[PDB]
DNA sequence: CGTCCTTCGGAAGAGATTCAGA
DNA sequence: TCTGAATCTCTTCCAGCACACATCAGGACG
RNA sequence: CCUGAUCAGGCGAUGUGUGCU
């Protein structure tokens, strides 16, 4: 199974799981505690922020890619703003200061 | 963009402020045509449009029409996206208690209004009234009622009198407090109190005031009014195959919700009986508590079928919320995964990659690559071209690999060498090849495993994975420093058969000019590949100054090895092939070649081993038949004179001579025996078997059994998998643990009958069932170890301090175990070390002990080193590089910015795989050498030895050079047949004593007086039968009499004239106290003796061994000690338990405990103890040893016992690791004495804040504080931490998160996960160079 | 071909500058800005900065004052478009 | 259809329950 | 009369991936 | 983001079981 960029989930923007579904790989929790063990600090940024999320950064990855320019920009993942509107949707003000 | 996180309660105004609209009606869509109502749920005059800029009645489709609401139905025309950003609210009709403020435990309302979470729960759930400003009346502000007492107290009140129900009361009691009154009277109630439980309930209370009016909130901000919804995008509503539409349970909260308050509206405006609106809000206070989180109340509602609902803090908590399911690990694009195999001619920097893998993961790279050549105008055109696939996409494809590297993943990834760096080779075919010198690195074998591939995007990435993550830069592992390209199998098979020699084979004793001939006689075949032969060798040897110095000369050697010798570098000497080159030999091969010529002639002389290990083990053709396996014809003969000793032992028993336990130990010792004689018969048949002859007579000499050399060079098994393929399988064990007396006499060579194989299959299950909850256990330790770890950087490069640890060689009492050379290598020395000749420095106090310093201190003989290790650094907030020492990965010293708590709690916890999970008579010397007695007090007898008052003596061996090699305990009152400094021989025994008496024995002589001795009261006269025994024997402690009750006995020991003898320094005589079971032994009127006997006095390793190391559990009977020095003595007369007093000698004695019963003691009243002794026996505490000894006794403590596992179990992990985990272990400390600083007195903080706190203090004029250091577990360290998304992404979130909205705690970054979740920058050493920049900047 | 580093990590002694230097020499081959300084074999960027590393001729005070050098040209420019 | 009517686990943490000496 | 030390009661979590299959507010009044 | 012609349509959450590592 592989994939380059396929559909992608509804309620967190990520890519889905399965083979039947184009879906990709889940780069889990050890993994990121493996990268995090080297000093590779881009490998993971692009690995949880560009090529999983932030909807903005994976389109003007795309294109840079298309175009022949390597380069990323950071952006935010969507699915810490759905956290932010699930512990906001409590009694619970969460904000982000300046 | 922004810096720290703020977290605080929700303010009715906040919530307004959120909200766009209100939510009044239950109805979500329409289901004709699918928009959705008027306002609902979902909506499109709160929420927004439903599809990109366009209205929805119909109205304006297109930008210029953007802005301005409709004039019909009122939707602001914006993107779609806007629905997943907006947000609504709920006007509640009645207030509404907070779940999370209710049941938390501790709850945060039961401990503010100082009242009984029951009473709350009655006032809040409809059955009670609570009196709200009483007044001067017969009633309290906290008095609870019930209707007929509301009756009853309004008939006696019918004037100014209040007392309500429900959340109302609730809100009214949170509104008139004042805060201020409140911390007033407290600190005054702390001030005029002293009862501990009163002094802990206060300073729970006073700490969350004095945080609270910190805070700007309000407590009546904990009861709900305005309710705000989730956006429905978040929430959504999907179209399922069929009629209707499948909805989360969300949408059925939110609904109930809604339809229980417009009920609640309708009751109120119509004026409805007060039992009925009791009962309305009863049920939408139980449904708000059943929507906040569900399943803390009783029976939780269901939808559909036997499954509770899943409620808003189930979609954050948990295996499956937000934070361990899609903030950690996300799934990725541009990934794939398949089935690995071997391949074997790659070289070790790239793999096989598939061509139809290669062509789906580089899909934007192709495009790219022909649009900019010209062979497509465009994207459709590109799409078209790699899906037709023409001839110029693989020649396109072959461009854009050449240097892109690509990271292999395996599954169970535990330690860091389980992601790694390849260059890709296109392969035909749909499975991922795999270098095999790799496979031992990822430990995956080739039965099936599957491996993913990521693609880095980035060029960034690209450089990362090339030179941090490339294959050729990992070969030594980070827990120690040892290779990682062992060979493993194959190729030791065909080193072990190339260089060996038989005794005559073609071509002997020819002479040969070079290797290079020697190959071309072995091609061509006129000489075997293992025959003696001199050949000239040509060697250079790099003596000079990095020159190369060639010498040539005769060896006497193999045909085989000098084929090798064609392979090996120019730097390694001949004599590192001239030997069998098992596989031992061959990674020490490796080891060698890596310390002489470096990392490139290394690395291709591992792809040339490789290479002829897979050539000459095909050559071989080492097969394996069942005449391989052979049989001893003493087999049968031992078996039958071991079945004739088990009958003449059972005719022994038949009639009545030995036990049953002699008869089983006589069983087992007799078939362990039979057993060791089948070993050693078939391993003489096998290890001397082949006898051929070289000129004439006959020789013996190795044999080619074929097994033989499988379990000879080491490739596969050992000699205990052969004795159970040849000789008797040994005693297999039972489920009870116990071991059973008839042994299974057969091997696998010949049958099993049925009950041999059904007693092996006992074994079997067992060893199953371990490792299939093994891996359970090991996967939680490494996640807690490395949820504990890693807010840890090496963040500076010298602290400039002097702190740190003793290192010596250990010794348990056995042979030596560890020396001096595995511990104090590579780690930098706090002082200077003394030679120990004359007052020399030896090693200056800040070098970094490589191996030459360490075979110096080896030389001089010196035995400790005070080295500096990570537990006593002095950095704020991380640790300095000369504390911590070598990378052991790579040579120089650590870089600063690479973490090391990461790689820490992974090279602790990855040996978790391999761990299990389901007397005292003398002392026997080994070796000549020489004794040292330590801590001794000690007097020569009449006999001529010497015996011991003291209770902890140790008895260490000194050698002839003046180091320790063995060491022991000798207990009190033993007998030393040596004395200070005497010389022993060899199995000599030097000190004897006795298991069961506790000895009673005497320092001074003369007459013996009875003083407070009762024939009645305290002692009593015991005979046995036909005088077995005549003596006085003392009665215990509870069962005398009470007339006898606080009486004592004391043996006085007096003069020959009568006059008391006194304790020689002191001026009260020598008489000894008798505890509870004593018996009389040399009588009244007796001179004694020196060393006299005066009474008798008789008495789970593995993996949950090491949770129990690192979590710090108090043992289920725990060894107590003394927590001040001073005499001891007995008080209370043992009411359930024993009162003991401890007195010092020149400070005051306020200090007293009451040991339990029920515990033996091993002190008697003269042992004038210090801190740190034992009084009791058993398992020791850490809690104990950290209040009591030291941080360096408790971590001492703790390395010893984690490494005595993992040592047993046969893995070498480094003292790095443990250290650190110690380091995040006692982190934090309680406060003693605030002085001048900003602490309350009975608190927590943590040791770096109050470090850096009296260090501005110090400095200046003022007076500090004072630290209490307090160790803590690490599931409870790391839920106590200066930020909560650490502690909410570890377990249970709920209290953390209700712990940080009381507090308003808000939270910085800088650490790993705190930026890991909010997707920036690790700072680890490429974005810890970014911090550092940013850190400048601001 | 550069499957190993060592040269590279000897010229910069830190292993994690490594890749910020090589990473900045590659955007200014790539986007545009030069021209390598050694003979490429058909490679890839990162091959070239990182045998440009070996070599022995870029590291980060070359790389800021190389920008600075052509940072003044273009303020060298600038001052003819105002004559 | 439109609308609506409702019984098998190990330990630490925190809140009740005896207790004995004053 | 009253307070510390032992005793009784609610909370949770348990490795990492793949596949297949059933189920999604129904019943009845208007 | 994908799949078909300046356009049209696709996008789940639970359990339960099996199997690999
Ligand atoms: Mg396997
Ligand atoms: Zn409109
Ligand atoms: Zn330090």
């Amino acid at each position: 199974h592989a994939r380059s960029t396929g559909s992608y989930s509804l309620v967190t923007q990520q890519p889905l799981g399965g083979k039947a579904q184009f879906g990709g790989q889940r780069f889990g929790e050890m993994e990121v505690w493996a990268l995090e063990a080297y000093g590779a600090a881009y490998t993971l940024q692009e690995m949880l922020t560009v090529k999983s999320d932030d909807v903005n950064g994976r389109t003007k990855m795309y294109k840079n890619i298309v175009d022949g320019n390597h380069q990323m920009e950071p952006g935010m993942p969507e699915s810490f703003n759905v956290l932010l509107k699930e512990i906001r949707s409590l009694g619970i003000n969460i904000e982000l200061e300046d | 963009e922004f810096d720290a996180i703020k977290i605080a309660l929700a303010s009715p105004d906040m919530i307004r402020s959120w909200s766009f609209g209100e939510v009044k009606k239950p109805e979500t869509i329409n289901y004709r045509t699918f928009k959705p109502e008027r306002d609902g749920l979902f909506c499109a005059r709160i929420f927004g449009p439903v599809k990109d800029y366009e209205c929805l009645c119909g109205k304006y489709k297109r930008l210029k029409h953007r802005g301005v609401i409709c004039e019909k139905c009122g939707v602001e025309v914006t993107q779609t996206k806007v629905r997943r950003e907006r947000m609504g609210h709920i006007e509640l009709a009645s207030p509404t208690a907070h779940i999370w403020f209710l049941k938390s435990l501790p709850s945060r309302i039961g401990l503010l209004l100082d009242m009984p979470l029951r009473d709350i729960e009655r006032v809040l759930y409809f059955e009670s009234y609570v009196v709200i400003e009483g007044g001067m009346t017969n009633l309290e502000r906290q008095q609870i009622l019930t209707e007929e007492q509301y009756l009853d107290a309004l008939e006696e009140f019918g004037d100014e009198f209040d007392a309500k129900m429900g959340a109302e009361a609730i809100q009214a009691l949170l509104k008139s407090m004042d805060l201020e009154q409140e911390c007033e009277q407290l600190r005054e109630e702390l001030n005029e109190t002293n009862s501990e439980t009163k002094r802990k309930k206060l300073t729970k209370r006073i700490k969350l005031l004095e945080a609270f009016v910190q805070s700007g909130n309000k407590p009546e901000w904990m009861i709900l009014t305005v309710l705000p919804v989730l956006p429905p995008d978040l929430r959504p509503l999907v179209p399922l195959d069929g009629g209707r539409f499948a909805t989360s349970d969300l949408n059925d909260l939110y609904r109930r919700v809604i339809n229980r308050n417009n009920r609640l509206k309708r009751l109120l405006d119509l004026a409805a009986p007060d039992i009925i609106v009791r009962n309305e809000k009863r049920m939408l206070q139980e449904a708000v508590d059943a929507l906040l989180d569900n399943g803390r109340r009783g029976r939780a509602i269901t939808g559909s079928n036997k499954r509770p609902l899943k409620s808003l803090a189930d979609m954050i908590k948990g295996k499956q919320g937000r934070f361990r399911q899609n903030l950690l690990g996300k799934r990725v694009d541009y990934s794939g995964r398949s089935v690995i195999t071997v391949g074997p001619y790659l070289r070790l920097h790239q793999c096989g990659l598939p061509k139809k893998m290669a062509l789906e993961l580089f899909k934007p790279f192709i495009y790219g690559k022909l649009e900019l050549r010209g062979l497509a105008t465009t994207i459709k055109a590109a799409k078209k071209m790699v899906e037709r696939e023409e001839a110029v996409v693989w020649d396109i494809l072959d461009e854009v690999i050449r240097e892109h590297p690509v990271l292999l993943n395996r599954a169970p990834t535990l330690h860091r060498l389980g992601i790694q760096a390849f260059e890709p080779v296109l392969i035909e075919g749909k499975a991922i090849q795999l270098h095999p010198l790799v496979c031992a690195a990822y430990n995956a074998d080739f039965d099936g495993d599957q491996m993913a591939v990521h693609v880095p995007l980035t060029l960034e990435a690209q450089l990362e994975a090339r030179a941090l993550m490339m294959s050729t830069n990992n070969i030594l592992s980070p827990a120690n420093g040892e290779p990682i390209i062992v060979p493993s199998q194959d190729v030791v098979l065909g080193l072990y058969y190339m260089t060996r020699d038989c005794v005559n084979a073609k071509g002997e004793g020819m002479v040969l000019t070079g290797p290079k001939e020697a190959e071309r006689l072995y091609r061509s075949g006129l000489a075997s590949l293992h025959a003696r032969v001199k050949v000239r060798i040509t060697e250079y040897e790099k003596d000079a100054n990095g020159e190369l110095v060639a010498k040539t000369s005769l060896k006497d050697t193999t045909v085989g090895r000098a084929i090798l010798w064609m392979i090996v570098p120019k730097g390694l000497p001949y004599s590192i092939v001239n030997q069998a080159l098992g596989k031992k030999a061959i990674s020490k091969m490796l080891n060698t070649c890596y310390r002489i010529l470096g990392l490139k002639p290394t690395v291709i002389f591992a792809d040339q081993i490789m290479y002829t290990g897979f050539a000459y083990a095909a050559r071989s053709g080492a097969s394996v038949g069942i005449d391989d396996m052979v049989i001893p014809e003493k087999k049968h003969e031992i078996i039958s004179e071991a079945e004739a000793e088990v009958a003449e032992i059972q005719e022994q028993f038949q009639s009545g001579l030995v036990t049953a336990g002699e008869r089983y130990n006589k069983v087992i010792d007799i078939w362990a025996a039979a057993n060791d004689r089948v070993s050693k018969a078939m391993m003489d048949n096998l290890q001397t078997e082949t006898v051929i002859n070289r000129d004439g007579q006959e020789e013996k000499q190795v044999s080619f059994n074929s097994i033989y050399m499988m379990a000879d060079s080491g490739a596969r098994g050992s000699a205990a998998q052969i004795r159970q393929l040849a000789g008797m399988r040994g005693l297999m064990a039972k489920p009870d643990g116990s071991i059973i007396e008839t042994p299974i006499t057969a091997n696998f060579r010949e049958g099993l009958n049925v009950l041999q194989y059904f007693i092996s299959t006992h074994g079997a299950r067992k060893g199953l069932a371990d490792t299939a909850l093994k891996t359970a256990n090991s996967g939680y330790l490494t996640r807690r170890l490395v949820d504990v770890a890693q807010d840890l950087v090496v963040t500076e490069d010298d602290c400039g301090t002097h702190e740190g640890i003793m290192m010596t060689p250990v010794i348990e009492g056995g042979d030596v175990k560890e020396p001096l050379r595995d511990r104090v290598l590579g780690r930098v020395t706090a002082e200077d070390v003394l030679k120990p000749g004359t007052a020399d420095i030896l090693v200056p106090r800040n070098t970094l002990l490589h191996e030459q310093w360490c075979d110096l201190l080896e030389e001089n003989s010196v035995d400790a080193v005070k080295v500096r290790s990570v537990v006593s650094c002095d950095t704020d907030f991380g640790v300095c590089a000369h504390c911590y020492g070598r990378d052991l990965a790579r040579g120089h010293i650590i870089n600063k910015g690479e973490a090391i708590g990461v790689i820490a709690a992974q090279s602790i916890g990855e040996p978790g795989t391999q761990l299990t999970m389901r007397a005292e008579s003398s002392i026997q010397v080994k070796n000549k050498g020489s004794i040292k007695l330590s801590n001794v007090k000690s007097v020569v007898n009449s006999s001529g030895k010497l015996v011991i008052t003291s209770r902890n003596t140790e008895l260490k061996l000194i050698d002839e050079f003046g180091r320790t090699k063995e060491s022991y305990k000798v207990p009190y009152g033993a007998v030393l047949a040596k004395g200070d400094g005497e010389q022993v021989a060899g199995g000599e025994t030097v000190a004897n004593w006795d298991p069961h008496t506790m000895p009673v024995i005497t320092e001074v002589s003369g007459f013996v007086r009875f003083t407070d001795m009762i024939d009645g009261q305290t002692i009593t006269r015991q005979t046995d039968e036909l005088t077995g025994l005549s003596s006085l024997v003392v009665l215990d402690s509870a069962e005398r009499t009470a007339g006898g009750k606080d009486l004592r006995p004391a043996l006085k020991i007096v003069d020959a004239q009568g006059n008391d003898v006194l304790i020689p320094g002191t001026d009260m005589p020598a008489q000894y106290f008798l505890p509870g079971k004593a018996i009389v032994q040399l009588e009244d009127g007796v001179q004694i003796s020196s060393g006299d006997t005066l009474a008798r006095i008789p008495q789970t390793g593995g993996l949950p061994r090491v949770a129990d190391l690192f979590e710090a559990r108090r043992p289920k009977e725990p060894a107590i000690l003394a927590e001040i020095s001073g005499i001891v003595s007995f008080g209370k007369e043992t009411k359930g338990k024993r009162r003991l007093v401890i007195t010092p000698v020149d400070g005051s004695d306020p200090y007293e405990e009451m040991i339990p019963k029920w515990r033996q003691l091993n002190v008697f009243e003269g042992e004038r103890v210090e801190r740190g002794d034992v009084i009791s026996d058993g398992p020791e505490a850490p809690h104990d040893i950290l209040r009591l000894r030291g941080v360096h006794a408790v971590t001492r403590y703790i390395v010893n016992e984690v490494q005595d596992v993992y040592r047993l179990q046969g893995v070498k992990i480094n003292d790095k690791h443990i250290e650190v985990i110690v380091r995040q272990m006692l982190r934090k400390a309680t406060i003693v004495n605030a002085g001048s600083s900003d602490f309350l007195e009975g608190e927590q903080v943590e040791y770096s804040r109050v470090k850096i706190a009296n260090r501005e203090l110090e400095a200046n004029g003022k007076v500090g504080a004072t630290y209490s250091r307090d160790l803590l577990g690490i599931t409870k360290a790391s839920l106590a931490t200066e930020s909560f998304i650490s502690a909410a992404s570890f377990q249970e979130t709920t209290r953390v998160l209700t712990e940080a909205a009381v507090a308003g705690k808000r939270d910085e970054l800088r650490g790993l996960k705190e930026n890991v979740i909010v997707g920036r920058l690790i700072p680890a050493g490429t974005g810890y160079a970014y911090h550092q920049d940013r850190m400048r900047r601001r | 071909a550069r499957v190993t580093v060592q040269d590279a990590v000897e010229k910069i002694g830190n292993r994690f500058d490594l890749v910020l230097v090589a990473a900045r020499r590659a955007r200014q081959m790539q986007v545009g800005g030069k021209d390598p300084l050694v003979p490429e074999e058909n490679d890839k960027t990162t091959v070239i900065a990182l045998r440009e590393i070996e070599e022995g001729l870029i590291n980060n005070q070359i790389l800021d004052v190389r920008e600075r050098q052509e940072q003044q040209e273009q303020e060298a420019a600038e001052l003819q478009a105002v004559t």
